[PDB]
RNA sequence: ACCUCGGAGCAGAACCCAACCUCCGAGCAGUACAUGCUAAGACUUCACCAGUCAAAGCGAACCUUUGAUCCA
RNA sequence: CCGAGCCUGGUGAUAGCUGGUUGUCCAAGAUAGAAUCUUAGUUCAACUUUAAAUUUGCCCACAGAACCCAAAUCCCCUU
RNA sequence: GAAAUUGAAAUGGCGCAAUAGAUAUAGUACCGCAAGGGAAAGACAAGCAUAAUAUAGCAAGGACUAACCCCUAUACCUUCUGCAAUGAAUUAACUAGAAAUAACUUUGCAAGGAGAGCCAAAGCUAAGACCCCCGAAACCAGACGA
């Protein structure tokens, strides 16, 4: 019974809408534009992870460092608790030493 | 629930179809069905030895009956046929006993003659 | 194996024979030939001059799926395999004997 | 050790290792012998000579020390008059 | 080069034809199934 | 950085290196990347040989 | 303790009665053994298992030809309770290249060049 | 479609207004 | 519970003992002496180990072909 | 009562071992004050730590029982 | 529900302890010394797996291994 | 676990879709003296009935003309050295391997690599692969309670 008895409504995808059609444009902004701009400057997203990557602990540390003062109170409390938990887990748990 | 299983119906049915002829809830409930289906398949796999073993026992019983009809014992029949270089196997000898009694009579007479 | 055979009989070999369907064949290892009133016994084989048993490849099939399951309790040991064996159905067309005794 | 520090997210160096072992760049670790300064008056001259020596570590000891130090301690250092400059590299080594 | 002639022969290179170089992508091992589940290593 | 018949280069390298080794050297020809990988260290000999060939 | 067994050399000194019984001439001895494993190496010491592997007798009832020389014989002595040894008999001599593919090992221990 | 204009560095010097509270302190000193 | 030895078990043991006695006899007559056999197989043994060493030292990654890389484009081959 | 080390039983014949256990003695004493310094090659108490032996060379003369790191 | 109330928070406390740890198929895969506030754990060793390099490895015939006063073992040309 | 020093530009979803996503239809109902806790839900599965049962037994398998009768067959998981012990009425849904130091593999470039910093005596850069879930008695802080 864990199965739907009707076909789901058809999902139509426009492969040639503007977003898909122009996807990838300016990814070579650096090597084709005399390196005035780095391609990572094209990234739109959270201010604390534009052109940067890390595990959950590093992401949380960076978020606290960069926008911690602007965070809501309980969100910041949750982030502090999460950093503490992730520190304990990554530095004290695991199969490997 | 980013990724959820949608095939569980078919995964369950693959086992339930083999369980459909069981007794009780073993034919309906997957938790019980899967255990009995595994046992059924293991029995099926192991029974290919017993089929061969029982067929030879059946052939030997039938040959013993047919040869006792002619006063021979099965060891005498088999051994003397071997000594006469007749390489008929037990399946064929049982078939001859059932369906060609005169041929089996000839074989029994030959075995007794060889013995004598 | 040894097959007890007569004309028009069907025989199921549990392997492929490298023969096209409808192809005629001579079964060369005849151990026994018998009639209502007499039988001939090879020691262990009858001669080619005496008997001629001919068959025809009627079918080339696979067997029904056979399950091989292994299970050992309390060892997380469970394995399943499905095997289909090639098969050939032969029809025995004729048995001929010759007066070469 | 600390695999991810709470302030930088970086792996930390166990400074007990740095205070005790010298790493040759090729991957060898040199150390002093334990007790080389202890109660020398009751040790034979041969034992004292053995204790005064700089000694290499095992493969597994070296692997442990490599894990316990970060890549900074495993770099090429061109010190002016390093006594270990010649020992920093291996020569005529087959496998 | 003969490789470019082979390209001329072959279908168009698109985003549906791309494949990583063999040996550059190890399979991911995850703890499901008889061999990698249970006590999960 | 090999262009053209990497297999011809492999044959030439084997011919040039077998007298040195006493056996035909074992090699891998990456035709895709245009590289030739030879087991063993022969960098100096191969550099001199390619200089003689004029590359 | 259980250890390797040192068989006294008198065990392997045939008597004229043995010669008559088994039909082998001590002068001009047979060149090759046919050894078959007839007993399981399970429940036997690791050294017997190793000797069986070395002699290539892993499969039971599968004849293996070996030289009748002291080293091979020492190994065979180590595993003599697990094997059957019979001399290889060559009534027509060793096979020639022409009939190398037409040989057969008769159950009597004779390699016949016709089959 | 036509691509949006390529991203470019803002030409000339960028002088943040010191009155704004959100301008970073490093953008106000003599080093900047 | 005690166990007892049957006539069949005794006969089986006797058969095995007879086989072993024949093994003793056939092992009692070496063809060569220990001094004669010394080194008579050395050349073949050396060649066999040379083959083993060659196999051990010839291990290397297999070749890679532009044809193999480019054949993957056929996954989108259609009928026009 | 013992906990470390050494010697003997306790292992008949390379080593290892009867742990637990039995007896004994050492946390040394005597000697010398090159009884120094260096250095090939080895042993090893089944890991490591530690512990042994040592040619050649240099220099004087002309050996028989334990404890790491840190810290002072 | 007091040998020390209840609630919230620190808190996903900690647990060398208990329990659980989800597709298919193949393959390799075994008891073992030391130290340890340590014997319900761990680290090293041994074993184990994968990849790699190279050349010898196992078995062993003699010869050889103590005086005090057994079965076997070690070692290695051959094979 | 620093600092000197160095100096980043600027309306969307490879998110969930009613056990998910907020606890939320709602801090409501309900529970508590109180502080507090805190929901549910809206659009031929199991269980039965049609149709109780037939000697014998992990309930099946080999079969068979034939359901049973014949023959073979000491449930599963986990924990024990191994069988005893643990867990499981059953269905549906949910429910548990997160990552670095090196390595290895595949690219790039190569005595140099890397889009400053770093490494380099073939290295450097990039990617791929690998480190679970539930559970105490507790401790402390601040409230709430005679
Ligand atoms: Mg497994
Ligand atoms: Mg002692
Ligand atoms: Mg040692
Ligand atoms: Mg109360
Ligand atoms: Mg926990
Ligand atoms: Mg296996
Ligand atoms: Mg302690
Ligand atoms: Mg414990
Ligand atoms: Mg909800
Ligand atoms: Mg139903
Ligand atoms: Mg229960
Ligand atoms: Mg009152």
């Amino acid at each position: 019974i864990g199965i739907r008895l009707t076909l789901p409504p058809p999902k139509v995808v426009d492969r040639w809408n503007e977003k898909r059609a122009m996807f990838g444009v300016y990814d070579n902004i650096g090597i084709l534009g005399n390196f005035e701009k780095h391609p990572k400057e094209l990234i739109r997203g959270p201010i604390w992870l534009r052109g940067w990557k890390g595990n959950e602990l590093q992401r949380c540390i960076r978020k606290r460092k960069m926008v911690g003062s602007r965070m809501f109170a309980d969100d910041l409390h949750n982030l502090n608790k999460r950093i503490r938990y992730l520190y304990k887990h990554f530095n004290r748990h695991g199969k490997f030493r | 629930l980013r990724n959820r299983v949608t095939d569980r119906y078919f995964r369950i049915q693959e086992v339930l179809k083999h369980a459909r002829h069981f007794r009780g809830r073993k034919n309906r409930c997957y938790r019980l069905a899967v255990r009995t289906v595994i046992r059924a398949f293991v029995k099926c796999t192991k029974a290919r030895y017993l089929k061969k073993k029982n067929m030879r026992t059946l052939w030997i019983n039938r040959i013993t009956a047919a040869s006792q009809e002619h006063g021979l014992k099965y060891p005498a029949l088999i051994g003397n046929l071997v000594k006469c270089q007749v390489e008929l196997n037990r399946k064929v000898l049982a078939d001859l006993a059932i369906y060609e009694p005169k041929t089996f009579k000839s074989l029994a007479a030959l075995a007794s003659r060889r013995r004598h | 194996r040894q097959w007890k055979v007569t004309s028009e009989d069907l025989i199921l070999i549990g392997n492929e024979l490298d023969l096209a369907c409808g192809e005629r064949i001579r079964l060369e290892k005849v151990l026994l030939v018998g009639a209502d009133n007499f039988t001939l016994l090879g020691k262990p084989l009858l001669g080619k001059d005496l008997v001629r048993v001919e068959a025809t490849v009627i079918e080339k099939t696979e067997s029904w799926p056979r399950i091989i399951m292994r299970f050992r309790k309390r060892k997380n040991f469970k394995k399943k395999r499905i095997v289909t064996t090639p098969q050939t159905v032969l029809r025995i067309n004729s048995i001929e004997i010759a007066p070469c005794l | 050790l600390t695999y991810f520090s709470a302030r930088k997210g970086k792996r930390k160096t166990v400074k007990a290792v740095i205070d005790r072992f010298l790493r040759l760049h090729c991957g060898l670790w040199v150390r002093r012998k334990a007790g080389y300064k202890k109660k020398l008056w009751k040790k034979t001259p041969a034992r004292k000579k053995r204790l005064r020596e700089f000694v290499f570590c095992n493969k597994t000891q070296s692997k442990l020390l490599d894990k316990m130090t970060t890549s900074f301690w495993k770099r090429r250092n061109w010190y002016v008059d390093d006594p270990y400059q010649k020992y920093h590299d291996r020569t005529n080594l087959k496998v | 080069a003969r490789a470019l002639d082979l390209l001329r022969g072959l279908p168009r290179v698109s985003l549906a034809n791309l494949k990583p170089n063999p040996g550059s992508k190890k399979p991911e091992r995850r703890p499901r199934g008889r061999r990698r589940g249970r006590k999960c290593g | 950085k090999v262009e053209g018949d990497i297999w011809a280069l492999q044959k030439d390298v084997e011919d040039f290196l077998s007298p040195l080794l006493g056996k035909t050297p074992v090699t891998q020809v990456n035709e895709v990347t245009g590289t030739l990988r030879i087991k063993g260290y022969f960098d100096q000999e191969l550099k001199a040989w390619l200089l003689e060939k004029g590359f | 303790k259980f250890t390797r067994s040192r068989i006294p050399e008198k065990v392997f000194q045939a008597s004229p009665e043995d010669h008559e019984k088994y039909g082998g001439d001590p002068q001009n001895p047979h060149k090759l053994h046919i050894v078959t494993r007839i007993k399981s190496t399970r429940r036997r010491p690791y050294w017997e298992k190793d000797i069986i592997k070395m002699l290539g007798l892993e499969k039971a009832h599968t004849p293996q030809v070996h030289k009748n020389i002291p080293s091979v014989n020492a190994k065979l002595k180590v595993v003599k309770h697990l094997i059957r040894i019979k001399p290889l008999k060559l009534p027509q001599g060793l096979p020639a290249e022409e009939n190398m593919s037409n040989t057969c090992l008769k159950s009597t221990g004779e390699l016949v060049v016709q089959w | 479609y036509r691509a949006r204009p390529p991203p470019r560095r803002r030409p000339g010097p960028r002088w943040p207004d010191p009155e704004d509270l959100l301008t970073p302190r490093w953008q106000l000193g003599p080093r900047y | 519970r005690p166990r007892f030895v049957s006539l069949r078990a005794k006969q089986n043991m006797i058969r095995r003992l007879e086989i072993e006695a024949e093994n003793h006899y056939w092992l009692s007559m070496p063809y060569m002496t220990r001094e004669q056999e010394r080194g008579h197989a050395a050349v073949r043994r050396r060649e066999a180990f040379e083959a083993i060493k060659a196999a051990a030292t010839s291990k290397f990654p297999p070749h890679r072909f532009i044809a193999d890389q480019l054949d993957h484009l056929n996954v989108t081959k259609k009928w026009s």
